[PDB]
RNA sequence: UGGAGAGUUUGAUCCUGGCUCAGGGUGAACGCUGGCGGCGUGCCUAAGACAUGCAAGUCGUGCGGGCCGCGGGGUUUUACUCCGUGGUCAGCGGCGGACGGGUGAGUAACGCGUGGGUGACCUACCCGGAAGAGGGGGACAACCCGGGGAAACUCGGGCUAAUCCCCCAUGUGGACCCGCCCCUUGGGGUGUGUCCAAAGGGCUUUGCCCGCUUCCGGAUGGGCCCGCGUCCCAUCAGCUAGUUGGUGGGGUAAUGGCCCACCAAGGCGACGACGGGUAGCCGGUCUGAGAGGAUGGCCGGCCACAGGGGCACUGAGACACGGGCCCCACUCCUACGGGAGGCAGCAGUUAGGAAUCUUCCGCAAUGGGCGCAAGCCUGACGGAGCGACGCCGCUUGGAGGAAGAAGCCCUUCGGGGUGUAAACUCCUGAACCCGGGACGAAACCCCCGACGAGGGGACUGACGGUACCGGGGUAAUAGCGCCGGCCAACUCCGUGCCAGCAGCCGCGGUAAUACGGAGGGCGCGAGCGUUACCCGGAUUCACUGGGCGUAAAGGG
């Protein structure tokens, strides 16, 4: 099950700033504000240098912990790609990006992933017309991501769908923040996604 | 305890008790006719293949022999015998070998 | 279609002292139980009857022999008893032992006065000692017609009707209202009976005095209200072979014998660990023991349970919570007397066998495969009394042995099979003579094994007796690794109990700081074989306090053999004495076989120390070896008549007699 | 669209080289944990034995009866109890029990795979074409009587029916011997001779329906034959008498030493015969960059076997898994004279083993046998149950929330860690509740038509009141491995070459990041580890892709 415990904690250890709480990793305290290093008893202390596995290892972490997937999913998602007919890097990322449980997030409907998902299972969510409740489920090009009806009037919708008036959405999504509707224009693409990952690295790292 | 596909059985003794006689007949007889053949008695031993020869086929009826297996004693009978009667004999009476 | 009361089970157990009748009472009880004939083998272990409406669960097997255990168990399980006695056998010296551990469970029992027709057979001989030996309240129920040969019938007092019986083939009884005579010897009785019956009801007491009847209703009210307390014990009678105070005692169950209902509900615990009442409720959660498994030829691995709580059924799941097991209880079956009985279902209170299940082995607890998974109490002791040297032939029948004991301690978890912790032999245990011949009957036939049957050795000691000094030098230098290890000690013996206690006495120090160390590993280890017949030479006091050395021929162990050449030999020099073992015992005896039992510890090499009444015997503490002990559980309970006992405890170690010193030389 | 290496011989180096590890896989087991569902899958060992129940039958539209319930009663009354139809019981006859289902013992072999040959053959039922169905006789059960038996059943008289059997006819036409013609291994013609057909039921009754007989053709399913491919051992080198060939017989549906008689000496073998070990073969499966290496469970094909072994009978087909005979071994009954049996069918029992399930529901669907149909049988099949055995999806919560409680650990005692983690604050609401609730099922049949097309009508759910849908709805299960290097992730205390660890190098002998605990950390998560076994890494048997001066290796 989607990992659960403290994250304001992976946010550290990698070192690399996450938005694993949406609202208050903003706030002066990601917790890696304030105490920006690796946890434990440790943590604070001149690291010894990385070596060539640690690292692959460690980029793969982080991306994975940016989608908060299990290690298993991730793995078919990555082994998923490989096989498929493009640049394995962009591809990768293109299905993680497909995640139901992410175009919540990206959408607005949810301030972080951790909560996205649990929205999308609890049924306020919908594809389309009928409502789906799996996270891993797929959006595919030209869909309708909207917040079931009898979800529309629950406090969390509003002020998540509030915040939205003015900001802007991903050039592969439109946002309608009044029918809290939603396409998804076209598959994201490389940049489009600013992630402090590397995929290089994680490719490589399933290489060994 | 039973099964009433005894009444397979059963039948299996009286079908085979059946053509196992019109079986050993068509034998019996089959010699009793090559052996004249042989012997000189042009006519009266084509005459007795040519009986032979009715049970023979008679038999093909049933499920004692069928397809060649009847074809295949004919062929045989009226071919020893032929092959015995020009043992100096000319095929007298009017059997069941052609001219 | 109710047919299930709980208030009309009657779950008893038949136990006796040997001769008895319990086996020949028992096929009997079931064939009244059940001769119907309506215009329309102890066949295991427990077995269903049904007498005048109400079911009844019989477990006779007892036998009391040496070993009980299973007369034990079953009582247990079971609701009632019937300690049934013989009447014939009257100076009845084991009349006793069974009721006495009855009430050591607690569990009610009436008596039963069988061999009335055989010779001395005397009905108040027995009361004239079942309050004599024992110490009950018991009742006589009836009176004989004629006593022992002309035993014809028998009379009812509480109810006072007459009873008669033209034979024995137990078909023309009838009864026919008391004989001419006796009648009068009655009254007395009936009153003392209605009067003892007065300890329970005072309504048949008020009555009593008032002169009016106590209904037959009510009387039998105060005696059952009573019999159940474990206060009143209702003897009958009867010739179980002749057919006599059978059907007469068949009432005298039901009418006096508790019900599943009647009985202190069953202890338990949690998973989390606290007692816990277990209701008879057929509808609380299920929870039953298992006792008696066995193979069937016909349907495989049968499991004999008694349901406390809940209800079992025909195409369910349980799960053995003693050994973590989901079991599939597929079948359930009722042992009848002469039939299996394929019922549906054991509703709480009830017995029988379960077909399937497979790691449920004796008195484990199965729960419904989701209720509170706990486990009930069960835990008996009935631990050993005589054990016996079993030694596998060649190294062949150690494997015919290994095989023999993995069934046969599953199959009978009562014994104990340990390796001689000093000496190979494997020691079984049994409870008694007759337990531990039988396995060497099935285990050396059922298993063909053939090993050797002798007794049991002694842990002995060797020492010695006067301190002596002897040198500890070694020296080897021929050229190099020179092997230069020298020293000398003070080995002096300590009182027989000391043990081991090493001096590191050297003044400057001529043996270096590194080698006392590995110097104390040669005097420790050297004293494992005796300087007479080689056992762990104990009891003594080591002193090095000299021993030289060399600046490079020294060894870390070159010094192992030179403090190990100093105890090979001060404890041959300084007199070596055989030590032995002697446990401290206790024989709980009657004082009347006391004067055989003290005597018999001396001429068993024993000194006696002491008699403190206890009850109504007398413990006797001593000391004996344990060469002298083999056997000694069919030598107490020889002296005694079985009403001998004892305990065992080790304490000391003491030399032998200097004529079992020449001996000891094998 | 595809290739990662590392640790270990030395004081140090380079090379050769072996060992070892990281990856993936499994019909799995074992350990510690363990919540939901879906789809799969579950005796790999004893091809050891097996209690019980069920797994194969069905047609009254083939025939005669026995028994039971109806008509009308045969005659003038019950009489020689007849008739027409609907239940039944067994007997006749008819198809089907040769399919379906199980298993891998055997088998190194035309067994299998693949591609072909049948001038060397077969094929019930099913299609299309041609011609027929004419007379006659005849038995055996059933049944009645009588006899033997413990039982299983069995024997003897005497009836009797039929699509059962038999004779004569007609032979479209086919089968044979001979001759001629075309052809070319026995394939088609054609003349003389000879030989062979057949059955009757139901109705709405000179017309249909189901059958029959002969012949030709199709379709499907096969038998036999052949080229090639099909594991280890030369420390198995020689093998062979029905052996190799021939002639003539027998035999078969058919070729052939497949059998027999008599001739002739031949057939086979380092291109590995013969012998020994092992094994069911394939589609595929796992691994692999590939070449290759292992493997052959579930699903599909072929084979082989039904306690061990031999053998025929019936039949289109079997040398028959719930058929038969005999031998042997085992199980049971026995009146001891003789009888009944075969779970490698479904479920279950026991034994063995580290280990592998319910004596479940339904014929609603698909498929099969019988039947004109109605319908019947169907442990095949469609489902349910149990097991994290596997794979996929999901939950154990979401947003807030301290320069940061307590407890615990570390500390230079300033403080640091656990850590937004908790608490606490709101909000969604797995579970669980009332209510609604299937798809799978539309034909066979019935009515119109013409019992053709086409049109219309009706009966049919084991799973299942399950899935799913609407309303109501409580913060509601985490472990396990590891933390010296390979290899992610370290401090304190115990301990003192002890206790123990350990895949390799090695760690442990008073300050151990290596043992044991704790705090902390890393990986992964209803799983995590261990053990077996296979591929990889191992260009370490090298075809791709290696070597032989001294490293192993040049033959005197
Ligand atoms: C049947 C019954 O109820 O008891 C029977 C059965 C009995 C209790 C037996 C005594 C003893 O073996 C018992 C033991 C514990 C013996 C040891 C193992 O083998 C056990 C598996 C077995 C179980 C029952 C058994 C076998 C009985 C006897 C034996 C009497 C012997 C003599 C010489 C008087 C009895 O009852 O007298
Ligand atoms: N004379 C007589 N003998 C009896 C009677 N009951 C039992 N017995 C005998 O007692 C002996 C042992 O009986 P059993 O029940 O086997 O003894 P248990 O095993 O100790 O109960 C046998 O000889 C029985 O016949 C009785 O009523 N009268
Ligand atoms: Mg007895
Ligand atoms: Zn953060």
């Amino acid at each position: 099950g989607r990992y659960i415990g403290p994250v304001c904690r992976l946010c550290r250890r990698e070192g690399v700033k996450l938005y694993l709480k949406g609202e208050r990793c903003y706030s002066p305290k990601c917790a890696m504000e304030r105490r920006p290093y690796p946890p434990g008893q440790h943590g604070q202390k001149r690291a010894r240098r990385p070596s060539d596995y640690a690292v692959r290892l460690r980029e793969k972490q982080k991306l994975r912990r940016i989608y908060g997937i299990s290690e298993r999913q991730f793995r078919n998602l990555f082994e998923e790609a490989s096989k498929k007919k493009g640049v394995t890097g962009s591809v990768f990322l293109g299905l993680l990006e497909s995640r139901l449980d992410n175009v919540v997030y990206r959408l607005g409907f949810a301030v972080s992933r951790r909560q996205a998902r649990q929205l999308v299972r609890h049924g306020h969510i919908t594809v389309n017309g009928r409502r789906v409740d799996l996270p891993s489920y797929r959006v595919r090009p030209g869909d309708e991501i909207a917040v079931a009806e009898k979800s529309r009037n629950l406090e969390l919708i509003r002020q998540n769908l509030e915040a939205m008036k003015g900001r802007k959405v991903g050039p592969w999504l439109s946002l309608d923040v009044e029918g809290m509707k939603g396409k998804f224009l076209r598959l994201p693409d490389r940049e489009d996604l600013a992630l402090p990952v590397n995929e290089q690295l994680v490719i490589e790292f399933y290489s060994r | 305890r039973n099964l009433s596909a005894l009444k397979r059985h059963r039948q299996s003794l009286k079908r085979r008790l059946r053509n196992k006689a019109k079986k050993s007949a068509i034998k019996t007889l089959s010699k009793k006719a090559i052996q004249l053949a042989q012997e000189g008695k042009a006519e009266e031993a084509l005459k007795i293949m040519r009986k032979a020869e009715s049970l023979i086929d008679k038999a093909a009826k049933g499920s004692t022999l069928h397809k060649n297996a009847a074809a295949r004693r004919k062929s045989r009978l009226m071919r020893k015998v032929r092959q015995l009667l020009e043992a100096a004999g000319a095929p007298l009476i009017g059997g069941g070998l052609s001219a | 279609k109710v047919e299930y009361d709980l208030k009309r089970l009657r779950n008893i157990g038949i136990a006796a002292h040997i001769d008895a009748g319990k086996t020949t009472t028992t096929e009997r009880i079931l064939y009244y139980t059940g001769r119907i004939h309506k215009i329309g083998t102890i066949t295991a272990a427990v077995t269903t009857c049904f007498w005048k409406d109400h079911r009844i669960n019989i477990i006779d097997t007892p036998g009391h022999v040496d070993f009980t255990i299973e007369v034990e168990r079953s009582m247990r399980v079971l609701d009632g008893a019937i300690v049934v006695f013989d009447s014939s056998q009257g100076v009845e010296p084991q009349s006793e032992t069974v009721w006495r551990q009855a009430e050591k469970y607690k569990v009610p029992r009436i008596a039963f006065a069988n061999k009335m027709d055989k010779t001395g057979a005397d009905l108040w001989l027995v009361i004239r000692t079942m309050q004599e030996r024992l110490g009950a309240r018991p009742v006589v129920m009836q009176l004989p017609i004629g006593r022992e040969d002309t035993f014809s019938g028998i009379i009812d007092v509480l109810r006072m009707k007459a009873y008669t019986y033209g034979n024995d083939l137990g078909t023309d009884i009838r009864e026919i209202p008391i004989p001419e005579e006796y009648l009068d010897q009655a009254r007395e009785y009936h009153e003392k009976l209605v009067e003892v019956a007065a300890d329970f009801d005072e309504n048949i007491m008020l009555k009593y005095l008032e002169g009016e009847e106590p209904t037959e209703e009510e009387l039998v009210a105060a005696i059952r209200k009573g019999t159940i307390d474990l206060k009143i014990t209702p003897v009958f009678l009867g010739s179980a072979l002749k057919n006599k105070g059978v059907q007469l005692l068949l009432d005298a169950v039901v009418d006096y014998l508790p019900s599943p209902l009647d009985i202190p509900p069953i202890k338990g615990t949690t998973p989390e660990g606290e007692v816990v009442e277990i209701h008879p409720d057929p509808n609380g959660p299920l929870a039953a023991l298992a006792f008696k498994i066995m193979a069937d030829p016909y349907v495989g691995r049968l499991t004999f349970i008694r349901v406390y709580s809940g209800t079992l059924t025909s195409g369910s799941y349980v799960y053995n919570t003693t050994k973590g097991r989901k079991e599939r209880v597929a079948r359930l079956l009722r042992m009848h007397a002469n039939h299996r009985e394929e019922v549906e279902e054991l509703k709480a209170g009830d017995l029988g066998a379960v077909v399937g299940l497979k790691e449920t082995i004796t008195g484990d607890t199965l729960v419904g495969e989701d209720a509170p998974r706990v486990i009930l109490e069960s835990i008996e002791v009935p631990e050993p009394v005589i054990d016996v040297a079993i030694e596998p032939k060649t190294k062949a029948d150690q494997e015919k042995l290994s095989q023999a004991l993995a069934r046969l301690a599953e199959e009978d978890p009562t014994f104990r099979v340990s390796t001689h912790p000093e000496t190979g032999q494997t020691i079984i245990s049994g409870m008694g003579e007759l337990h531990l011949e039988i396995i060497v009957d099935r285990l050396k036939r059922e298993f063909k094994v053939d090993a050797n049957v002798g007794k049991p050795q002694v842990a002995y000691r060797e020492t010695i007796t006067k301190p002596v000094d002897v040198e500890g030098k070694f020296i080897r230098q021929t050229g190099g690794r020179g092997q230069y290890g020298h020293v000398k000690i003070k080995v002096e013996p300590l009182p027989r109990g000391s043990g081991f206690e090493f001096v590191n006495a050297i003044v400057g120090g001529v043996i270096p700081k590194e080698y006392i160390p590995a110097v104390q590993k040669g005097i420790e280890e050297a004293m494992q074989s005796g300087p007479l017949i080689g056992f762990p030479v104990v009891d003594i006091k080591v002193t090095l306090y000299d021993g030289s050395y060399h600046e490079v021929d020294s060894s870390e162990m070159a010094f192992k053999i030179a403090g190990s050449m100093a105890i090979k030999e001060a404890v041959q020099k300084g007199d070596p004495v055989i030590l032995e073992p002697i446990m401290r015992v206790e024989v709980t005896t009657p004082e009347e076989y006391m004067g055989d039992v003290i005597g018999d510890l001396n001429a068993r090499r024993g000194q006696i120390l002491g008699m403190e009444p206890r009850g109504n015997a007398q413990v006797i503490r001593a000391f004996v070896p344990l060469a002298e002990m083999f056997g000694y559980a069919t030598d107490l309970r020889s002296k005694t008549q079985g009403r001998g006992s004892f305990v065992m405890f080790f304490d000391h170690y003491q030399e032998v007699p200097k004529q079992v010193q020449e001996k000891l030389i094998k």
